[PDB]
């Protein structure tokens, strides 16, 4: 069943030269190239990078037949943070997720005057103030490191996932999340005021006697130990028929 | 609007050297590091406020304010006339509001 | 006070109107959908004037795509943005090669000082009763007063109708200098 | 203070006796580890047998203050401190406790400076209407558990010495004995203000020999 | 013209004069730049009266003085009469008649939310995807982001996002920054006789209300966050104005001998040969060390370096505030502490307070760490290359702390305790996007069901200097010449951009299969639909960015007259 759903649902385009990896990725969730609304640009504030990255996104959108008059909205988060190197795209990914879940698109408040060269790139818009949109369906994150490292990730609004499950499964999930959220806020505020968000684990969930028995059983799972209230491997739930 | 440009510069109208440098900047060519412009209008609305200064109280601030609001307005006109004359411009007068 | 401030290097140039036109439209588009700007607001006509003064072919395609892909059944605000946007696209095509125009449509205000029972002095700019337009302001200026004696629009009702009228050059039958 | 007392052997006193043998006679460094171990048993006994129940109980189910919503907490204060029979607050200080808590709900869930919806604690003399009013203005406080700061505030209010001791045990810590034992005599004379009006929860002092 | 004497404008108008708003007066003056007035001015000088008939009010100064007097006098009277009638009433009806009129203000307290994604009702959410999507996707091959966090110049992801989207902190954002930076601390106990529960100034231990945090700290917070002048106390006393090098000189005149232990003596002897003389002092058993003529010697000298600004983690940030013990802090590179904090805050954003909970659903071999770094623990590198050389005290195990894979190792050894994959990319500025490509492929391969992904980097002296020599970073002395303040020195896509602005910190996402996320009931912040890397082409410039990533949009268009039935989701559902 899963392989059928992989052949038709997930990987219907891995061996189809007529579909771009970028087009297929969106088409999976019934989104088109026009639904990629925001592009977190690497945008390091160097002469070479900012034209290269504009040119690249522009040529991608032109080849995939993105509709004239539908530019991607550039996001250049490094006007605020600067360029932390390793961490650059992780910050961009964090902001891409914040954009999908709010519909807010932050502006480059340091975009005094957009370079005239960039005008040629019709499929890119460079806002200087924050837009509250009606919704962003997808975000592209691009990076360009030293040593010819290029990267791109697409992140899709999570509400396209829940179309793929039944109402019963959804409602069970929504219940579990509401509970989990409540416990998380509890944990968070308690940890904040008592400076104990970070709690180093003194021991592994298994004793050194069980270490090999747990590594070797793929269905070994921790249970809430009755005495300590801490999650551990019990020797009963290791290589157990149940 | 389209075709519009705005250039913001730091500028003490109280200084003779800033008045001469600014008009030289506007009129120098882009190669020499200027705008290679030719003014159609000058609107010299720079002022400093003077409250509570009667005749007996006229001192340093007032003499300075007077330099911004008259003397350097004449120097700024003077400089625009010198730059226009230098480039032989007789048919594009700069309106002074 | 005579210490120099000016240097060539500190000069900041602003010329990227081609970009700002598209963000001005998009901000308008969303302020109407989120019901921040209504069809009765003069701020809608002011933004139309500013989008038309930056009209090029890139901006027209932009506006076409955004408006044509608006789903008007998603609420009143979507029908409004679609109606206005369609108008604004027609205005933007008629003025593609016209010169951009300084044209203020801000409501002319007049002073109002109020002293309450407790004696707090409050100043406010209230609307003038006779002057609700700059054309009327010029008439009022042309007539003068007794002291100087010596010996149809859709503003504040339907901003979409006032937008439609923006590119139309109103011919003057008789000049205000005759009055 | 460790002084012998003769009481009628009710369920509440038999609990008290049991806890005197098992919990209150332990040294201070073994009190906290024993309260964690027996936490579930202690809570089930308090809620069944004793006069001061475990505050953090919602519809019979044992919680902690940290796993109660602000709505749950206000309704449980009214359930324990306000007498339906006489339609009044058994003590004014208990009303002032419940008002101080609803003002803290407003503080936590308001976005800007506002006027309190509980202007005077006289308004709490119909407590259900006052709770609806606060939790309708701040409906988030129906679904959010207590902030950790508001737990500490609530426990701080329970120790206030210018109020009648609260008629419940809000936490298991070093001060459990003081929470369990303080203000234990009045309940026999005021059964209306006890969980089921159940005499068997209460302490009644009485002599073995004069009982004949 | 009205912007002081606005209050008499209505009084002046009552005489049949006109006062103007600035907009009216600008309109009047712009009328003097119209073609007709311009061609008029070119004939003879033009004198425009825009005075509004005010020249016909006789003796105007006295007239305006009268108007101001009869307004101030009227106000002042009415104030004084209101104050005396209020005091009379209060005296005659007492303070108990004025007690039932007073009202209680509720001042807001900071209620920091974790900003989980809002879940719509199933009917609304079933209207955005196509109806055929149900049962079409294999949720074991759909990667979702379930939690994220960062440590950076604006603190957490919560504060960074307030500053990025809104340009200013809410009460929750301001308190969070004040807690991070260590301006405020919680307190629960006796505080000067009275018992107190709440925030206190961390230094004075004076109570602070949440409402008062912005007025008291927001200036200090904004001054010590984000892109700002390098703070030497945050970088082991590194001052880019005074950058310490050592120049090698040959001694000409024999140095004054100096005392040294015996071991340090034969060390000096071993290096210099005949050019040094060591002689035991019989008394104490120390040695007189005399450098002779021609002996090599190193004299310190300072260089003024021109990069003075960086994106630094807010001044105050301390791993102790989050709970990291002193023993861990002394052991590890500062970068590791950014990773440890980001990983717990990412787990909290996923609603996973105990990471061991993951082992109720997955095997210990199914939790990966795919996070990486460009340069790794560059403070350990300074320690082993420079501080060892200068014979300064350095921990024996400094080498292990330098390795890029050591941050992931400490995460496993302090929080996760997994035996799952570990795949530490090094990708310079693309390390985080390569980490997501590795994490996605690890999960889709079946080798893991949850991966920690992300990147981290530190800012130190040597990297700053070397980025400056590559001319990659903005010259701060040039930017000051252009009147740019630090805050405005990172200006992407701008006409005047002239190099990047170095920063430091970490960022972590937890990704997992959608089928496990639904089972565990963890939030889902987005679907990772695609993640791809690309090199560029033949060339001799390693810094040169290239168009390789264009390949993600590769697509054959020779024969496209008819739509491919694959792209149609009805067809694919019919086949399933």
């Amino acid at each position: 069943l899963r392989a059928a759903q992989q052949q038709w649902g997930n990987d219907f385009y891995k061996r189809d030269p007529r579909i771009a990896p970028l087009r297929g990725a969106l088409a999976t969730y019934g989104l088109t190239i026009d639904d990629l609304g925001v592009a977190s640009f690497h945008g390091t504030s160097t002469k070479a990078n900012d034209k290269n990255e504009s040119a690249t996104i522009n040529e991608m959108m032109k080849h995939l037949g993105r509709s004239e008059g539908n530019p991607v909205i550039g996001v250049f988060q490094k006007f605020l943070t600067g360029h932390p190197k390793g961490a650059a795209g992780a910050w961009m990914m964090n902001g891409a997720l914040q954009i999908l879940n709010s519909g807010i698109i932050p502006g480059n408040r340091n975009a005094d005057n957009v370079d005239k060269i960039l005008e040629q790139f019709e499929y890119v818009l460079y806002p200087s103030k924050t837009l509250k949109t009606d919704g962003v369906r997808a975000v592209s994150i691009t990076s360009f490191g030293f040593g010819q490292k290029g990267g791109q990730a697409i992140v899709v609004h999570p509400d396209y996932l829940y179309g793929a499950i039944t109402e019963d499964r959804y409602n069970e999930y929504v219940a579990k999340v509401s509970a989990r959220e409540k416990s998380a806020y509890k944990f968070f505020h308690n940890g904040m005021i008592y400076n104990k968000l970070f709690v180093s684990k003194e021991h592994a969930p298994y004793t050194d006697e069980l270490e090999e028995d747990v590594y070797l059983d793929p269905l070994a799972r921790v249970s809430k130990d009755k005495k300590s209230g801490s999650l551990t491997f019990n020797s009963k739930n290791i290589q157990s028929k149940d | 609007a389209k075709g519009s440009t705005l250039i913001v510069v730091p500028f003490n109208q109280g200084s003779k050297q800033d008045v001469e440098a600014l008009i030289e900047f506007i009129y120098d060519t882009e190669k020499n590091g200027g705008l290679g412009w030719d003014l159609d209008a000058i609107i010299p609305f720079a002022a400093i406020p003077e409250q509570g200064i009667e005749l007996e109280h006229i001192d340093s601030k007032s003499e300075f304010a007077h330099r911004i609001m008259l003397t350097n307005i004449l120097r700024m006109m003077g400089c625009v006339k010198k730059q226009k004359s230098a480039r032989g411009i007789e048919t594009r007068p700069a309106q002074v509001i | 006070g005579v210490a120099t401030s000016f240097s060539r290097k500190k000069a900041r140039t602003f010329d990227s109107s081609w970009n700002w036109a598209k963000q001005s439209l998009l901000s308008l588009y969303f302020e109407i959908i989120h019901g921040v700007l209504k069809n009765v607001d003069r701020e809608v006509v002011s933004e139309a004037i500013n989008i038309m003064n930056r009209s090029n072919d890139a901006l027209i395609k932009f506006m076409e795509y955004h408006i044509s892909n608006t789903d008007e059944t998603k609420g009143e605000n979507y029908q409004l943005v679609k109606t206005l946007g369609e108008q604004l696209i027609e205005n933007c095509k008629q003025v593609l090669d016209v010169d951009p125009v300084y044209k203020d449509v801000a409501k002319p205000t007049g002073p109002k000082t109020a002293i309450d029972k407790n004696g707090n002095i409050t100043y406010s700019e209230e609307p003038r009763e006779k002057v609700r337009k700059l054309s009327q302001y010029v008439q009022e200026m042309a007539l003068g007063g007794p002291i100087t004696k010596e010996s149809e629009d859709a503003l504040d009702k339907d901003s979409t109708k006032e937008v439609a009228s923006l590119p139309n050059k109103s011919t003057i039958s008789k000049t205000v200098s005759s009055t | 203070m460790g002084e012998p007392i003769h009481k009628i052997a009710t369920r509440g006193v038999m609990l008290w006796k049991e806890f005197d043998e098992t919990i209150f006679n332990l040294p201070k460094n073994k009190l906290v580890p024993t309260l964690e171990a027996k936490r579930d048993y202690i809570i089930s006994r308090l809620n069944a047998d004793f006069q001061k129940p475990w505050f953090a109980t919602v519809n019979g189910q044992a919680r902690d203050l940290a796993t109660m919503t602000y709505e749950e907490v206000a309704k449980r204060l009214v359930e324990l401190m306000f007498i339906r029979s006489t339609n009044s607050w058994f003590d004014v200080t208990w009303r002032t406790f419940t008002g101080d808590f609803l003002r803290r709900v407003e503080e936590r869930f308001t976005k800007s400076k506002t006027l309190s919806l509980i202007q005077s604690y006289s308004l709490l003399d119909k407590p259900d209407e006052a709770i609806e009013k606060v939790f309708n203005a701040y409906p988030a406080a129906r679904e959010q558990f207590l902030n950790a700061q508001d737990i500490d505030h609530f426990l701080s209010m329970c120790q206030n010495p210018m109020q009648k001791p609260v008629p419940f045990v809000p936490v298991l810590d070093r001060r459990f004995e003081i929470f369990f034992k303080k203000d234990s005599l009045w309940q026999s004379e005021h059964l209306e203000a006890v969980v089921d009006q159940d005499v068997q929860r209460t302490c009644i002092l009485h002599g073995p020999v004069a009982a004949q | 013209t009205r912007g002081a004497n606005n209050i008499i404008a209505e009084g002046i108008e009552k005489m049949g004069v006109r006062t103007f708003s600035q907009k009216e007066m600008a309109f009047n003056l712009l009328g003097l730049l119209t073609p007709e007035v311009v061609e008029l001015c070119q004939k003879s000088p033009v004198m425009a009266d825009l005075n509004g008939g005010l020249q016909f009010v006789p003796e105007l100064k006295e007239f305006t003085a009268k108007l101001r007097k009869e307004l101030v006098e009227t106000s002042e009277v009415r104030k004084a009469v209101s104050i005396e009638t209020a005091l009379e009433h209060k005296v005659v009806n007492g303070n108990s008649a004025d007690a039932a009129y007073a009202q209680v203000e509720i001042q807001p307290r900071a209620n920091i939310q974790l900003d989980f994604p809002e879940l719509k009702p199933y009917k609304q959410v079933k209207q955005i995807a196509p109806a055929e999507l149900e049962g079409l996707l294999d949720l074991e091959r759909v990667i979702v982001v379930t939690g994220f966090a960062e440590v950076g110049p604006w603190g957490s992801a919560r504060t960074r996002w307030e500053m990025e989207a809104f340009g200013e902190f809410s009460l929750e954002g301001c308190v969070e920054m004040a807690w991070i930076m260590g301006f405020i601390s919680y307190h629960n106990g006796n505080l000067k006789g009275r018992p107190y529960t709440g925030w206190v100034d961390s230094k004075t231990k004076e109570p602070v209300d949440d409402k008062d945090v912005k007025a008291k700290y927001e200036t200090s917070i904004l001054e010590h966050s984000g892109i700002r002048l390098i703070e030497p106390e945050l970088f082991n006393g590194y001052n880019p104005e005074k950058k310490e090098m050592i120049q090698e000189v040959i001694v000409e005149e024999d140095l004054e001998p100096f005392e040294a232990s015996k071991e340090t003596a034969e060390q000096f002897k071993h290096q210099h040969g005949d050019k040094v003389d060591i002689f035991e002092i019989p008394e104490t058993g120390e040695y007189s060390v005399k450098l002779l003529k021609g002996a090599t010697l190193y004299i310190p000298k300072a260089l003024r370096f021109d990069r003075l600004v960086a994106g630094q983690i807010p001044t105050g940030w301390n791993a102790k505030t989050y709970g990291i013990s002193d023993d861990i802090i002394s052991q590890v590179d500062p970068i590791t502490l950014f990773v440890l904090v980001s990983v717990v805050e990412a787990f909290i954003a996923s609603g996973i307070t105990d990471p061991y909970e993951m082992y109720k659903y997955v095997h210990v071999s199914e939790v990966g760490n795919c996070s990486g770094s460009g340069m790794g623990g560059v403070s350990a590198l300074r320690g082993m290359f420079k501080d060892r050389f200068k014979d300064e005290p350095v921990q024996n195990d400094i080498l292990q702390e330098s390795f890029i894979n050591t941050m992931s190792a400490w995460v496993n050894m302090l929080l996760i305790s997994s035996s799952g994959p570990i795949k530490t990319p090094v990708g310079a500025c693309a390390t985080s996007v390569e980490s997501v490509d590795i994490g996605v492929e690890t999960i889709l391969s079946g080798k893991a069901r949850i991966c920690i992904v992300g990147g981290y980097d530190d800012f130190q002296e040597e990297g700053s200097f070397e980025f400056g020599n590559m001319k990659a970073t903005s010259n701060t002395l040039e930017e000051f010449e252009h009147g740019r303040t630090p805050a405005e020195m990172s200006r992407p896509a701008t006409t005047t951009r002239n190099g990047f602005m170095e920063a430091q910190g970490a960022g972590i996402q937890i990704i997992m299969q959608a089928d496990l996320a639904l089972k565990m009931g963890v939030p889902i912040y987005g679907i990772v639909a695609m993640a791809a890397t690309a090199t560029d082409k033949i060339g001799r410039s390693v810094p040169a960015p290239g168009k390789g990533i264009l390949t993600t949009a590769r697509e054959h268009h020779s024969s496209v007259k008819y739509a491919s039935p694959n792209l149609n989701m009805k067809y694919r559902k019919r086949q399933l």
